[PDB]
């Protein structure tokens, strides 16, 4: 048992200086004496630049470090499921160790152009606005963009509780295993978030990096990636996964500051000469593959935290460039009653139609018409009642739209529930129903429908389209229960 | 303008009396007038009693005139004070923090001291070589809790 | 100043809408001051939206000024060691 | 202008100047002279009064390497020795000269083979243990090499023994042993 | 001596680098051999950095750098009331001198 070692020049702030270890590997994963692992980034001449995954006050100066031989990599597979582990893997559950026999590396190679297939299968969230007009798609990557507190946590909380019915469930190629990846939250709200996941019964399925505040910044740094592998196990081996890094913005920061102590040359706003490279090469691993290579999927919802609205600073302008589309969020919205604040104009998919069911494409190409018919005229409201009749019918139908677009928390819905909903808003049915009681009308309204009409539901869910069979039942519907509704 | 103090003064006899918890006043970085102002107001108010044992609040100044390292680490100081009830008594203190910016700003001073981080990412409150570490340490945690109040 | 210049386009910005709205509005009342209200309005719109393409120009010098100016601290503050 | 590297490389000035030294001797085959005159005008540089004289910032660059040149020449150096001291002279880097000579030495502490090997044990050992142990140690080495036995003693590890030669590193300590078993039966 | 007085490595910009100066503590005010005074700011390994209390023109490269043990000090009291001074408390309006019984650091 004998390895080839290194002593300690320095130490502190995440960062020790080895001498010797003659043989180490760019980005091979050493391990110290007080049992702490570390990844050495900088090969010198003379010394080697590690980043220690731990706190820097179990290691002195002299210091033995010694290999390992390996590339920094994690254990994946199954029995991760419902864990909540550290940036390597480490449990921190306290529910005895990870049973994982496979491991994989951090930093591989994203599938290139032949084992892509175009973006098809729906990712249903749950939530009203964005499965309508902002649909996501099963190997897509769709930012979540948007200012403190606005409710991305909870966009991506919705998304994974979603799930359960197709878990649960029997079919297997609509099963979505959830990743949830933190960075830079409070172990306190981790806390709130895995008993909000194991209370939705949503933990059976899901996995949880954390790399909190206190972790070390090459904790954070590395935590998406151990995420990223995870969810790259399944989308490998024929399974669809689910991956959100809450957020990557933190990230970041990490990747910063590790590279500023590091000695490396920075760039614009401080950041390394290549952060570009760091979130690219993490989000073009989120791909679709094909029926020769297994048909998996990873789907990724990278998260960004901006400061008022400012999406043209650094990380922000790389995270849009590099995702699929966004979902921007507002402080505005949040404030004017709008709850999931989404911002419908800003908001973009660029998959978009390709993944969405036929039934929701029928109901949401006519919603999202008449929204842009509304915004481009919605500033002209407190004076409508002195404008042509057809705007303000415009205005009206869009304020119950917008009204039809709110959504609790913690209740993601169906999709055949969301797709009668939405229909009985956009058909005029609710231009005679004053905008305060749109809510009490779809509560009414939903309930009656998922009790006395299960088998129009069924149909519509194991058709996918609104046939004018099922379009003539739910006139039926709509108008016998809103004739007899308050 | 808005009587502040006294609604501070409030939280801690109330904490103090509801429950058995007692608080810490973190004065990082501010100013020595409106320290001396608090001090004496509260020892006019009963929180604070000199000829007594029965005094609510423990109180850590930082001044302004004291170099970045201190105004730095006093945040830390009162938290300590109060991790000790937390942890040693099971209360449920009451840390105030007059400011957070003084604490970051006095970080960011001291790492423009040290000249090795560009003086653009100033302290961060997610890395844990800053504020990270230290807002973390005020939780809930299963013997006791720490709640920090920053004007 | 990026901030002012902000404040200010924020301020044309409203009273170009303001005049938006109530140029539709006295657009609708027209069905002879009214049609007067409704061109001068339109006129007003007009040079609200062509001072907002000056100052538009204006923010995007100063945003390239500010960006500048920020690497050039960074990288002297770096050089120095 | 080729230059031959030595096996193993020192860095900054004081490497820079070794490894120039260490071809200029390797090209015409004067390593051992230069090395023992080189250990030896490190000693004369030591001595209070010029080693004093030597870092007084203010002594002229001129007056000061012709001062030196004087003092080394008496000793019969060869040209090379005397080429480095003036190299190192005028290029005002003689504070450094010991340091290289360091570096020097160490040098040649490579191409004689001599691996420095460092066995720790809890207590001082006697010479019969410690000759079998050379024995076990010298059994790994390839052809043509020696050793170097520096051995310390630490009752902090309170028992086994540790290796480090070279880079390889063995902790047969009772220290790691039993915070092995620590970490087992806690994890 | 090289403990309680130096010798000036360099002059430029008002900055002196004076080598030696083992003594010498942070802040402190030394003479230099032209008559001007100069503050002890940086203590470095290697030498000290003097900013001048005046023209780098009268110091020249290996002039001498006296300790006087006095750190900055400025007469105080009502005698300098009405009268202009200097940032050191000279008096610099013409008027003779000040009658400071008192200094205060
Ligand atoms: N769809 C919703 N309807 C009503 N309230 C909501 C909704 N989503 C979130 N909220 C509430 O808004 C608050 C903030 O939401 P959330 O934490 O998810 O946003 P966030 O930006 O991710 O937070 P942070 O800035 O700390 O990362 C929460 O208390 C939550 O209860
Ligand atoms: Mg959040
Ligand atoms: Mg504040």
């Amino acid at each position: 048992d004998l390895e080839e070692t290194g002593r300690v020049l320095s130490i502190g702030d995440g960062i020790a200086r080895v001498h010797g270890l003659r043989n180490v590997q760019a980005e091979e994963m050493v391990e110290f004496s007080s049992g702490l692992k570390g990844m050495s980034l900088n090969l010198e001449p003379d010394n080697v630049g590690v980043v220690v995954f731990g706190n820097d006050k179990l290691i002195k100066e002299g210091d033995i470090v010694k290999r390992t031989g390996a590339i920094v990599d994690v254990p994946v597979g199954e029995e991760l499921l419902g864990r909540v582990v550290d940036a390597l893997g480490n449990a921190i559950d306290g529910k005895g160790p990870i049973g994982s026999k496979t491991r994989r590396r951090v930093g591989l190679k994203a599938p290139g152009i032949i084992p892509r297939i175009s973006v098809r299968e729906p990712m249903q969230t749950g939530i009203k606005a964005v499965d309508s007009l902002v649909p996501i798609g099963r190997g897509q990557r769709e930012l979540i963009i948007g200012d403190r507190q606005t409710g991305k946590t909870s966009i991506a909380i919705d998304t994974i509780i979603n799930q359960k019915r197709f878990n649960d469930g029997s079919d297997e190629k609509k099963k979505l295993y959830c990743i949830y990846v933190a960075i830079g939250q409070k172990r306190s709200t981790v806390a709130q978030l895995v008993k909000r996941l194991t209370d939705a019964d949503a933990m059976k399925y899901t996995i949880v990096v954390s790399a909190t505040a206190s972790d070390a910044a090459p904790l954070q740094y590395l935590a998406p990636y151990s995420g990223c592998s995870m969810g790259e196990y399944f989308r490998d081996n024929g399974k669809h996964a689910l991956i959100i890094y809450d957020d990557l913005s933190k990230q970041a920061v990490a990747y910063r500051q590790m590279s500023l102590l590091l000695r490396r040359p920075p760039g614009r706003e401080a950041y390394p000469g290549d952060v570009f490279y760091l979130h690219s090469r993490l989000l073009e691993r989120a791909a679709k593959m094909n029926d020769a290579f297994g048909g998996g999927s990873l789907t990724a919802l990278p998260v960004i935290e901006t400061q008022a609205g400012d999406v043209s600073a650094y990380i922000p302008t790389n995270v849009i460039s590099i995702t699929d589309g966004q979902i921007f969020l507002e402080t505005e919205l949040f404030y004017k009653g709008i709850r999931p604040a989404i911002n419908v104009g800003l908001s973009v998919s660029r998959v978009g139609s390709a993944a969405q069911t036929r039934a929701m494409k029928q109901v949401a190409g006519t919603m999202k018409l008449e929204l842009a018919q509304y915004r481009e005229v919605a500033a002209f409201a407190q004076f409508g009642s002195d404008l042509d009749a057809a705007t303000q019918q415009l205005l009206s139908r869009g304020v119950r739209l917008t009204e039809l677009l709110k959504q609790g928390q913690y209740s993601p819905m169906a999709i055949e529930e969301q797709v009668a909903v939405i229909y009985a808003g956009v058909r005029g049915y609710l231009d005679k129903l004053e905008p305060s009681k749109i809510t009490k009308f779809e509560n009414a309204f939903l309930s009656h429908v998922v009790s006395q009409h299960q088998a129009l539901l069924g149909t519509i869910r194991a058709d996918g389209k609104i046939s004018e069979q099922s379009d003539a039942k739910l006139k039926e519907i709509v108008t016998n229960f809103l004739a007899g509704f308050e | 303008g808005v009587g502040k103090t006294v609604l501070i003064m409030e939280l801690i006899n109330n904490v103090a009396k509801a429950h058995g918890g007692y608080s810490v006043f973190a004065g990082v970085g501010e100013r020595t007038r409106e320290g001396n102002d608090l001090y004496h107001e509260m020892i006019e108010s009963g929180v604070i009693n000199l000829k007594d044992a029965t005094s609510k609040v423990a109180l850590v100044y930082g001044q302004m005139n004291e170099p970045p390292g201190a105004r730095a680490r006093v945040a830390l100081t009162g938290l300590t004070v109060a991790e000790y009830f937390r942890d040693q008594e099971g209360q449920d203190v009451l840390l105030f923090i007059d400011n957070i910016f003084r604490f970051t700003q006095a970080g960011s001073e001291v790492s423009a001291l040290l000249g090795r981080i560009p003086s653009a990412v100033g302290y961060q409150p997610t890395l844990a070589t800053d504020m990270g570490t230290m807002q973390e340490r005020i939780t809930t945690t299963k013997k006791g809790s720490i709640t920090s109040v920053q004007a | 100043t990026l901030k002012d210049i902000t404040r200010r386009l924020k301020s044309i910005k409203n009273i170009q809408k303001i005049t938006k709205s109530m140029k539709m509005v006295a657009a609708a009342k027209y069905a002879s001051e009214q049609s007067a209200r409704m061109t001068a309005m339109d006129n007003a719109s007009k040079n609200a939206s062509e001072m907002i393409d000056k100052l538009t120009l204006t923010f995007n010098r100063t945003r390239q000024a500010v960006i500048t100016k920020e690497l050039i601290e960074i990288i002297s503050g770096a050089a120095a060691l | 202008a080729k230059l031959v590297r030595p096996p193993v490389q020192v860095y900054g000035i004081e490497g820079r100047y070794a490894t120039a030294l260490y071809s200029a001797a390797s090209k015409q085959n004067k390593l051992e002279q230069v090395e023992k005159e080189l250990l030896r005008v490190a000693q004369i540089l030591k001595e209070p009064k010029v080693a004093a004289s030597v870092l007084n910032p203010y002594v002229k660059r001129s007056i000061k390497v012709k001062s030196l040149n004087d003092i080394t020449a008496k000793e019969r150096f060869s040209p090379l020795t005397t080429n480095l001291i003036n190299l190192l002279a005028e290029n005002g880097r003689l504070s450094n000269t010991q340091g290289v000579v360091s570096a020097f030495s160490t040098m040649m502490s490579v191409h004689r083979g001599e691996v420095p090997c460092t066995v720790t044990s809890a207590s001082p050992l006697e010479e019969a243990t410690l000759s079998e142990l050379k024995t076990v140690l010298k059994s790994f080495l390839s052809q043509g090499q020696v050793l170097k036995l520096e051995a310390k003693t630490d009752p902090s590890i309170l028992g086994g023994m540790i290796v480090r030669i070279g880079e390889k590193y063995v902790d047969m300590s009772v220290k790691t042993k039993i915070q092995k078993l620590g970490r087992a039966m806690r994890e």
